[PDB]
């Protein structure tokens, strides 16, 4: 019934009070700890205070505006706190929430016109906020964001969101636009569909704005104000409340499709809105918003939250803060960027530099590959245009930023170059050599590459320090990573340049150092050696893949093994078994590696030759290749699917562990980003090094239990999976 | 299991179509009453008191089916008020499970006389009107993977390896069988002519039958378009990781039909037959409970099948008839593969694709329809099975008296 | 041939009406989270062996529809075997579930079942599943549909209950209820509801008002029964002048939310198992009278299940007939000269309320637990219905 934590026998308070000669309240939240406002203890005490306030003094007040004194309006809840919460804490974090919107249910009850002036991002909490008032004005400025995305940090919107959006929009729509996917709306968006009700071009307008539509509303409509439509005796639910015909003929198939959406992962928040949306629509506002509280109380003490807190928070927060950025060095704006190589890597890298504004001289060994390179930007930019994202002019720009060559000459006045060319090193040191000269003394000679050691490729340029890894991800215009990998005679300073280089971009970097495979494809190996060989064993390829995408990856291993080609696998291998054998050791093939020749002897090396674990025609993937069964017995071993899915998860786990006792990782952040980013590790994980830490199974939670099934797994798959002694007592 | 439990009488009315069908404009209340009227007339000097339970399968009992059908039926017939009423819904099965239930209740000596069977008019109340503790909860339809029926059918199809010919097969069979049946005059006494409160004919033939259908006509038929809504195949290939694609082959033409009907049968021990004067025309053998994967969801007959054989002693040679609801074509010849069932066994009057499949009703009409071509045939044993939803499947023996 | 014994009787609290704890919970985890104790009490049960789940709901509608039954063998992970079936018959569906359970097992084509019901009231109202009795004029205007508590008070009239008569009996249940709370009598059979996370939602039945008085009683309204229906009943009833209107909120029976759940199997099945047999299903009866009083069918079917077991008044310990409404309770006391202290002795419906589905199996469950309690041999226990309906069980001690 309290607006407070405790009712028995001290937080800094965060919100200023301001009543006018007319009777309306500004309430400006400004938190002293910090440049944003969050939902904690400190707010919570506020707020409670604010609320009594309102209710005491409610004979001469006439309304309320909601305002903030930071550069945002409000984002997040307290994470460190939400972290900590174990099963046992499943009352206090209930409580926890059912306090914070009893205090907003009252301000939404008052009998008087409550408004959200929103001058900067509101996210999550601070959304949720802005939703329990009843109307809502937002600053059109640059970088504002509205939104409720806490379903990406493994969370539900536990302050209202998950009620309010659906009473204002209805079930489907609330779920697909806003909640599922905790979608960033910029101010233009959120206003038209609805979670913002008025714009205004500047933030000193937002609150004199709200006065005076508290002043109209007062006068226009005297019965009404201060009333949510949800609140009001003729109240109907767009698309119907679930007992409606129209809704009930289409509500069952709402889990069927987010599952179809999920592919069978085992993500519990998504399903958890869902089913926190139907339920509440049953019944009553305050009913609907205890079961709400229930479902994230649920999601909170999980340990699926918990991953994501970690990867989605934490580490995001520790590596876009200059983590792996060395400390004193300074910055190195660049003027003009050159693009080795016009195939999809180049290409894609040609046009997230140009999008970033950087003028980008785009070459190949010939002008109609070079211009078929840009081609890749214009066909992007051609379908940006068509779903109305961005200017005519503002397009032609980005294009004109690239310029395809065929010349050498043409990298004159380039300060940062980067090499996309074949997987050859003394293909690399000879590009390379063609245009070290040409460049400006100072420019980073940066390299695309996914598995030769960047110190060997360095030899072939002389001012080595300038000479770094720079290994993106395809499709490069989706794929948020970039691996940057520091050769033995790469200097910090050339670190620092391709780390701002890549926010420059939008892109998030990790460094690395040298050692072949570097993190991603040494680890994105392991994953597609154990589905290959899953199939020598005799496991149904449908079921391979199927273990794949329930795992969580975005794309299967099979499927994804094609793309990869089967080819440069091969001689990855070839690679390994060198440096064994030339070391006078005896080498252990992976048992995929038969698999890999096998299919190669086919003529079914992968996509790019025409045929590989898949048909291919018309430049479309067709289905599995009917033969796969009959050459590798499918069928005649049956493991459980759960044993599939772990070995492909456990793979990639226990070699980023030897990634991070080799030191080719210098932190677990890396490793869970870089894994999710760069290499598609599913999200629920919270990355390779975190599924170890937070591992949940049939045999109980955490390392111990991580431990217990690797051993489980060596047992009966083989000894590979057998833990390293850093993750032993 | 002391007192033996007989059948004495098995009717059913027509079957009317979902489309512009005879049947709409009558409810399902007087579909029932007529069926009793029908009994009353058979048997003028019935000591009704002696009637002691009605108990009516009903898959949607909501709006016209809502508020106990059964006892609706008892009082607005103006029979007996001491003669009960009681709705059931096991989905498929609850014409054939309020029959065993009865049966049941014969055998355990607390009851002496009992009317059993179901009603539904699909065209009035559709399936699924009733909504639905799955479906309107996302946290329990997200964890038992909930698929629509024919994506089961589908999958069986595909699975088995019966071909959209193999299917489209069975279902000219089903009409043509149908078709025989009623040209015969084998329906003539137990299909009993639906009538006005001004007895003028509202319909006396089942209207969904396509007696002159051929191979060409099924092969033009697209697939069944809860489906079309997506979700349901990825769903259905999470559980079944094996299989790489799903074959749809079922249609509107190969699958059951959407109908209106209503069945009743009396059943009762031989001392309350004996004292109202009523020829036994059956026994109930046993009667048996299964199920299987609810995904697939229509592969319970055959454990059901099997568990009625063990229990009454027998095997698929001791039986002279085999009738399986005909839901989907591929449920039949999965069934039939299963247990190595004659096609000259299997379905003789023809199914619920030529007829319909009137939800809450079926399963005692299939019954009738067995006691009926015993009889007719003078064979002595019959078994009779249905596919239900959530993976569930009941199996009930009858034995000619 | 078999005999039917009661292994486990088990009953969640019930919910009131408005701000009911229950409200935010579906009937559905209701019974799963019966289910769930049942599987605490026996780990070691082979499930596989339970051939069926036989549940009352008589507004199988939403939240209660596609056969509530079958998704409790769903959700809670029972085997695809284990059946599912609802049913209604009104008020008795929850005795009935265990009634026909009990028929199935002593034919001995089941071997093992589970029976109740489920009654979320507060969220699935009742009227909700609709119904010709009531909706179709035809067949409404001949059946003479007249709703329940204007049968209750024309049996108060005609039998020459007063108010002061209803009360009193009111006033009785609260105290026998409030008694067998404090005396511990419920604290094996009532199943606390808790959230997804283990905290607490109900652990009592809210609907209790243990300081009843007479004088407050008193002054409450009588009891929709609002257009016609007194003029109908009276149409029928023609030597009676005026209905004297006795019943109020405080008299009849709490709209609530629960559910109930009761094992049941032959001696085989229970030792094969491991399970202790708590009662035996002696005999059971279906029966009837006026459907326009409606509520006078617990006397011919008690008068048939005696008769049928071969037993009389006297041979029975305990005497328990669902409190929908007081008068019906003291007609009933009256007819068949039942002793005070035999009958609904640990308080009823009026205390408690009527979840109208799962209240037959609760009190069946009630029965098991309070004749173990005394150490007596039999309880009959007994419902009124709607339509003029009535059912009848009577159980043995083992």
């Amino acid at each position: 019934s309290s607006h407070h934590h405790h009712h028995h026998s001290m937080p800094d308070n965060t919100i200023q009070w301001d009543k006018d000669a007319d009777g309306i309240v500004t309430l400006t939240m400004d938190d002293p700890s910090g440049s944003t406002n969050v939902m904690n203890e400190a707010y919570i005490e506020s707020m409670g205070k604010a609320v009594d306030r309102l209710v005491a003094e409610k004979d001469s007040i006439t309304g309320v505006v909601v305002a903030s004194a930071k550069k945002t309006f409000f984002a997040g809840g307290d994470v460190k706190t939400m972290i900590q919460a174990r099963p046992e804490d499943a009352g206090d974090v209930f409580n926890t929430v059912e306090t914070i919107k009893r205090q907003l249910r009252t301000l939404e009850t008052l009998g008087k016109p409550v408004v959200a002036a929103i001058n900067g991002a509101a996210l999550g909490g601070g959304l949720e906020i802005a939703l329990a008032c009843h109307h809502r004005i937002a600053a059109d400025v640059k970088g504002s964001q509205l939104g409720l995305p806490e379903v990406t940090l493994g969370l539900l919107p536990g302050g209202g969101g998950v009620t309010r959006t659906v009473r204002m929009f209805g079930i489907q729509n609330a779920f697909v636009s806003v909640l599922a996917q905790g979608t960033r709306f910029k101010p233009a968006k959120a206003k038209e569909i609805g979670l913002v009700d008025e714009l205004v071009a500047t933030v000193e307008e937002l609150v004199p704005a709200a006065k005076a539509w508290i002043k109209e509303e007062l006068k226009a409509n005297p019965d009404g104000a201060g009333v949510q439509p949800w609140d009001k005796k003729g109240y109907k639910m767009p698309g119907g409340t679930p007992s409606s015909p129209g809704l009930a003929a289409i509500l069952p198939s709402f889990p069927s499709n987010l599952r179809k959406q999920l592919k069978g992962a085992p993500m519990p928040a998504p399903r958890a809105i869902l089913a926190a949306a139907v339920e509440g629509a049953q019944v009553d506002f305050d009913t609907a918003s205890r079961i709400e509280s229930r479902y994230f109380a649920s999601l909170v003490t999980g340990q699926v939250a918990k991953n994501m807190m970690q990867a989605f928070f934490f580490d995001l927060q520790a590596i876009n803060a200059g983590g792996s950025r060395p400390e004193g060095i300074g910055k190195t704006p660049i003027k003009r960027i050159g693009v080795l190589g016009a195939g999809m890597m180049g290409a894609g890298i040609a046009y997230v530099s140009a999008k970033a504004g950087y003028e980008v001289v785009l070459k190949d060994v010939s002008l109609e590959a070079a211009a078929k390179g840009k081609g890749y930007s214009e066909k992007l930019e051609a379908k940006a245009l068509e779903r109305g994202r961005t200017t005519q002019e503002r397009s032609d720009a980005l294009l004109a930023r690239i310029t395809p060559t065929a010349d050498a000459a043409d990298f004159k006045g380039v300060d940062f170059v980067i090499e996309a060319v074949f997987e050859n090193q003394e293909l690399k040191h000879k590009v390379f050599g063609e245009i070290e000269d040409i460049v400006e003394p100072n420019a980073i000679l940066g390299s695309n590459t996914s598995t030769l050691p960047i110190t060997g490729l360095a030899t072939g340029v002389k001012r080595q320090e300038d000479f770094i890894g720079i290994h993106f991800f395809s499709p490069v215009d989706k794929m948020p990573l970039v691996e940057i990998i520091k050769g033995e005679k790469t200097s910090d300073e050339a670190l620092a340049r391709v780390f701002d280089y890549t926010l420059a971009i939008g892109k998030t970097p990790i460094v690395v150092n040298d050692s072949r495979g570097f993190f991603t494809s040494r680890v994105i190996g392991t994953f597609v050696n154990e589905a290959l060989a899953m199939l020598g064993e005799g496991v149904e390829p449908a079921s391979i893949e199927q273990a794949g995408s329930q795992a969580g990856y975005p794309a299967p291993p099979l499927q994804l093994s094609d793309e990869l080609n089967l080819e440069l696998m091969h001689k990855i291998a070839v690679a390994t078994r060198k440096g064994v054998e030339d070391a006078g050791g005896t080498y252990q093939p992976h048992p995929a590696e038969a698999v890999v020749e096998k299919m190669i002897e086919l003529g079914r090396s992968g996509r790019l030759k025409g045929a590989g674990f898949y048909e291919y025609a018309d430049g479309k993937r067709s289905g599995l290749w009917p033969g796969l069964r009959e050459t590798f017995k499918s069928g005649s071993s049956q493991p459980p699917l759960q044993d599939m899915i772990d070995r492909m998860l456990f793979a990639e786990a226990l070699e980023t562990q030897k990634c991070l006792d080799e030191g080719v990782l210098t932190s677990t952040a890396d490793a869970n980003i870089g894994s999710i980013m760069g290499i598609g590790f599913p999200p629920w994980t919270g990355g390779s090094a975190q599924f170890i830490v937070g591992y949940s199974g049939p045999a109980g939670t955490g390392k111990a239990a991580f431990v217990a099934r690797a051993r489980e797994l060596a047992a009966a798959y083989g000894d590979r999976f057998l833990p390293p002694e850093s993750l032993l007592s | 299991m002391s007192e033996e439990a007989f059948i004495y009488e098995a009717i059913r009315t027509p079957r009317g179509k979902q489309k512009n069908g005879s049947l709409h404009e009558v409810k399902p209340l007087s579909l029932v009453v007529g069926l009793i009227d029908e009994l009353r007339k058979r048997h003028p000097d019935l000591d009704e008191n002696l009637i002691s339970d009605v108990i009516l399968g009903c898959v949607s009992p909501v709006g016209d089916q809502g508020g106990d059908i059964a006892r609706a039926a008892v009082l607005a017939s103006g029979m007996p008020v001491t003669s009960g009423g009681v709705q059931l819904n096991r989905f498929c099965a609850s014409g054939l499970e309020a029959v065993n239930t009865a049966a049941q209740k014969v055998r355990s000596g607390w009851d002496d006389l009992v009317l059993a069977g179901g009603v539904e008019s699909m065209s009035r109340v559709p399936m699924g009107s009733d909504g639905g503790a799955m479906g309107l909860d996302p946290a329990t339809n997200y964890d038992v993977m909930f698929v629509p029926q024919s994506i089961g059918a589908d999958l069986i199809a595909t699975i088995e390896g019966f071909s959209r010919e193999d299917v489209d097969a069975y279902a000219l069979r089903s009409q043509q069988k149908a078709a025989e049946a009623w040209s015969g005059g084998y329906f003539a006494k137990s299909v009993v002519p639906v009538r006005d409160q001004n007895g003028l004919l509202i319909l006396d033939h089942d209207e969904h039958m396509r007696p002159d259908t051929t191979k060409e006509g099924l092969a033009k038929l697209k697939p069944a378009f809860l489906a079309a809504l997506g979700g349901f195949d990825d769903v259905a290939l999470q559980k079944y990781h094996w299989v790489e694609k799903i074959n749809h082959v079922h249609t509107g033409g190969n699958s059951s039909g959407i109908v209106d009907g209503a069945a009743l049968v009396m059943i009762g021990s031989a001392a309350a037959g004996k004292l109202q004067g009523l020829t036994p025309r059956a026994r109930i053998v046993a009667t048996a409970t299964s199920g299987a994967d609810p995904v697939i969801m229509l592969t319970g007959p055959t454990p059901a099948t099997r568990k009625v054989l063990d229990r009454a002693g027998l095997t698929v040679d001791d039986i002279d008839l085999f009738e399986l609801n005909e839901a989907f074509a591929s449920v039949v010849l999965k069934f039939q593969k299963d247990l190595n069932i004659p096609d000259e066994k299997l379905n003789v009057n023809g199914g619920a694709i030529a007829m319909g499949h009137p939800l809450g009703a079926t399963g005692a009409m299939i019954l009738g329809t067995m006691v009926d071509e015993l009889e007719r045939r003078n064979a002595r044993r019959a078994l009779i099975t249905l596919c239900i939803g959530g993976g569930m499947g009941v199996a009930t023996i009858i034995e000619r008296v």
